[PDB]
């Protein structure tokens, strides 16, 4: 691998700077590159730098470049919700371009107070069928997978990157709702 | 006054056909050469790898070729508009020049039909003086369209040649330095305008070289100085003339830096 | 137009044969052929410089063949498909001219599945849950809940559409789907998704929220022969109207 | 458009029944388009070897061609240039002096 991103994904929180790491092995590399990627997308291209340069700034984004340590480093300041993707680094000399393994940066989004909470939900056509939510806990709280085969349990859930209002977390329980989390740490402050 | 420099010889002679030669040179001495063929580097000796690996030297194939592919493309298709430019010539010499305490200049020179038409300098392609109108023409869409490729050449002459020139310098030490006397021998013709003496010496190298006649201890005006020609070794030849009066106190002074200080004198009879 | 793929997803049976195109961009004289499998970044396969293809390196097998005669669009063959090929085959285009060195322009991909059988696909079964009254009179708020249950393979989008239009505010999806039966190989999917309303909203009973699915499965010009309905690409969607 | 130059010189002192090798130096043209042959007795010689084709600061052609040979009494050796500047192709013979 002459282009290594080590470091397969990163959490950011909104409005930090976020710092995506390259290294490169050849000496014949004369222009680098970064690209995006969002699922179901193909990359975009989002900044580059000559190795005649060793910085660039475009916005919110700048690469460094070190010929020295063979490093290509991308700051994204402030980090927004819309910077949640994969980020490539590419190299190129002449037409060939070595692509890194990628690195999903992750943005975990602001949000008010915590109230954390279980709710049972019923469907709006077959009333027989229930389901659990977890919902309103901490940044800093686990969802530990179910034990049981017949009962089904989501981990914390990925706020829509275009979600501007209503911004909270969450996990879904389905197979009696109470007992339902315990697998998973949940807080004495929880509401029933 | 030490320099490294690759030269291009595209002669395109019809809407479908284009060759290429191509050539390094580390002063006037053939380092390198180019199978057009298969688009590989040539290496002439066994220190032309510099200090270079075999995947770094790989690398410059690959942007060699990709140089050939979109350079051939580019011209032929501006040239598909019309065909009594055809057959024309392009060269290139590209390099650079190592100084003493100072930072290495690097060179592009391209001439059209053994005219100069562009030259880059600085970060910016310039035309030749006077002589072109395809050379504003050619160095608008370089300076407004190519800048990606400027911008690489930039860097290819200015960083990527000190390195590998540097390399190479110190990998062929020995043999760019190296001391070979000369061989030296008189000969005689009939003056067919009186007869001609002519004296040789060959296979000596560096190039800087003294030939003189002598009468005694007098030096004598030659009658004719050849050029330093070449020999295929990497060696050279040097003759010079004397037109005398038939048959006698006539010498001949080599003179060279690998005969240290002595010079071989040659006498007639 | 950019840079384009056809198709955009195939579900195959291991054995079939499968072609996929690139139309680059009119001009670019590079065009470069990746894949990404779940699990992995970009894998390099084959890049044409012309009509000429210069590295078929990345080419994983003897079947996997490509071809550019134009140079213009570029098809890349994958004979007798077999389950370690299902992965996102990504194309690029890129031109020398211009002030960046090899800018790639990518086409939106083409996911290949290739399955044992395609007795094991099924679209999903969308329901929607309403808002637990303990929370209205809690937070006054109300989350909505949809699930998508029973799905094969993994891939679904999943959008919350209220009054006709798309949202996403107080919208979060699972990032990757759950495994039903985690301990067998042919287990099929699920994936949630909330909604987060006001009490305010949610209270009005002409305001309609709907859940979509979209299931990417088998096409119309499928050898389907079995006592169900064929699984097509199809959107699935539940429906809630607001209580009182 | 330049005219070539030939110069026609041996490697080593010629002997008589001793090889030794013969140099054509073509110079100073334009265009590259050249043909050079290096002749025996008015007859090409096959086995000949030449150097990469090069230029000047000048921007003109140069070039060496090269045999090994064993010169001989009443073996006449020379080197035939035909070039767009010249109107017939251009002989320089190769002065082996007595
Ligand atoms: C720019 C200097 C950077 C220095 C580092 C490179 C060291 C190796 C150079 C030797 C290869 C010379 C061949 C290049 C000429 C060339 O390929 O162009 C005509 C073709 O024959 C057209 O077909
Ligand atoms: C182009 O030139 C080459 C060499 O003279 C020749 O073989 C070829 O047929 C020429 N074609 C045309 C169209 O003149
Ligand atoms: C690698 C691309 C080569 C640069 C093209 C120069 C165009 C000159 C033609 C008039
Ligand atoms: C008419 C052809 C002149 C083209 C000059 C080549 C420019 C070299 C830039 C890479
Ligand atoms: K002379
Ligand atoms: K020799
Ligand atoms: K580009």
């Amino acid at each position: 691998q002459q282009v290594k991103q080590n470091s397969p994904s990163l959490s950011v929180q909104e409005g930090r700077i976020s710092i995506l790491n390259c290294d490169y092995t050849n000496s014949m590399f004369d222009y680098f590159l970064w690209y995006k990627k969002y699922p179901a997308e193909g990359p975009t291209f989002l900044i580059s730098i000559s190795s005649i340069k060793d910085k660039n700034e475009d916005g919110r984004f700048t690469v460094f470049l070190n010929k020295s340590a063979k490093h290509l480093s991308l700051h994204i300041v402030p980090s927004q919700p819309g910077d949640s993707a994969v980020y490539f680094c590419a190299a190129s000399v002449g037409d060939k371009i070595i692509f890194g393994k990628g690195t999903r940066l992750h943005i975990l989004p602001n949000m008010q107070n915590p109230d954390p909470a279980v709710y049972q939900l019923r469907d709006s056509k077959s009333s027989d069928k229930s389901v659990c939510l977890f919902t309103d806990f901490d940044s800093q709280t686990n969802v530990s997978q179910s034990k049981d085969s017949d009962v089904y349990i989501t981990d914390k859930c990925v706020l829509d990157m275009r979600s501007m209002d209503f911004k909270s977390n969450s996990a879904v329980a389905w197979s009696a709702c109470a007992n339902a989390f315990n697998n998973s740490i949940i807080p004495e402050d929880t509401f029933f | 006054h030490v320099s490294f420099h690759v030269i291009q010889i595209f002669s395109f002679v019809n809407q479908s056909w284009a060759r290429g030669q191509g050539s390094g040179w580390l002063d006037e001495l053939q380092t390198h050469g180019w199978d057009s063929e298969s688009g590989t580097i040539i290496f002439l000796h066994n220190w032309s790898k510099g200090n270079f690996s075999n995947e770094e030297l790989s690398d410059l194939e690959l942007l060699f070729r990709f140089y050939l592919f979109g350079l051939t493309r580019e011209i032929q298709d501006h040239a598909s508009q019309d065909y009594s430019k055809y057959p024309f010539e392009v060269q290139v010499k590209a390099g650079c020049e190592l100084h003493s305490g100072k930072s290495p200049e690097g060179f592009f020179q391209v001439a059209f039909n053994g005219l100069d038409l562009l030259s880059f300098q600085n970060t910016t392609w310039v035309p030749s003086p006077g002589c072109g109108s395809l050379a504003q023409s050619v160095c608008h869409l370089l300076n407004h369209q190519y800048e990606g490729v400027t911008e690489t050449v930039y860097n290819l002459i200015r960083s990527t040649c000190p390195r590998f020139l540097l390399g190479l310098l110190d990998a062929g030490k020995m043999y760019v330095h190296r001391q070979v006397r000369p061989e030296a021998w008189l000969s005689s013709r009939p003056s067919l305008g009186q007869l001609l003496l002519v004296c040789h010496a060959s296979g000596f190298y560096p190039k800087p070289v003294w030939v003189t006649w002598m009468r005694n201890e007098q030096e004598q005006l030659g009658t004719k100085h050849g050029d330093i020609l070449p020999n295929a070794d990497g060696t050279w030849y040097l003759q010079v003339i004397l037109e005398v009066a038939s048959e006698a106190g006539l010498s001949c002074r080599v003179r060279h830096s690998s005969l240290g200080g002595q010079d071989i004198i040659l006498y007639w009879g | 137009a950019g840079v384009s793929q056809s198709p955009s997803n195939k579900v195959t049976e291991k054995g079939k044969d499968v072609e996929l195109r690139c139309d680059p961009i009119s001009g670019h004289t590079a065009l470069y052929w990746y894949r990404q499998s779940l699990g992995q970044g970009l894998e390099f396969l084959i890049y044409f410089q012309g009509n000429s293809a210069p590295d078929k390196s990345g080419l994983p097998s003897d079947r996997f063949s490509a071809e550019r005669t134009g140079g213009s669009v570029s098809t890349l063959t994958i004979q007798r498909t077999q389950q370690e090929d299902s992965a996102v085959y990504l194309c690029a285009s890129s031109s020398y001219r211009g002030p960046r060195m090899n800018e790639q322009f990518f086409g939106p991909g083409t996911r290949l599945t290739v399955l044992e059988d395609l007795k094991n696909v099924f679209p999903p079964e969308v329901a929607v849950f309403e808002p637990s009254e303990a929370e209205i009179s809690h937070t006054q708020k109300a989350t909505l809940v949809c699930l998508a249950t029973g799905f094969y393979p993994d891939h679904v989008e999943l959008s919350w559409w209220v009054n006709g239009k798309e949202v996403h505010s107080g919208v979060c999806t699972d990032p990757q789907p759950l495994k039903e039966q985690p301990a067998l190989n042919d287990s099929r999917y699920a994936l949630s998704s909330r909604l987060r309303v006001s009490a305010t909203f949610w209270q009005n009973p002409r305001n309609h929220f709907r859940c979509q699915v979209q299931f990417y499965g088998l096409s119309e010009n499928d050898e389907w022969t079995q006592d169900r309905a064929k699984p097509v690409t199809q959107i699935v969607s539940a429906e809630a109207w607001g209580r009182a | 458009q330049r005219t070539p130059k030939i110069q026609v010189y041996s490697r080593h002192p010629a002997e008589n029944g001793k090889s030794n090798f013969l140099n054509c130096y073509v110079s100073g043209f334009h265009p590259s388009d050249i043909e050079v042959d290096l002749l025996k007795n008015g007859e090409r010689i096959e086995k000949v070897e030449h150097s990469d084709l090069s230029f000047s600061k000048d921007w003109s052609f140069y070039l060496l061609y090269y045999t090994e040979f064993t010169p001989t009494e009443k073996d006449e050796y020379a080197c035939r240039v035909n070039h767009v500047t010249l109107s017939q192709p251009k002989i320089v013979k190769w002065d082996r002096d007595m």
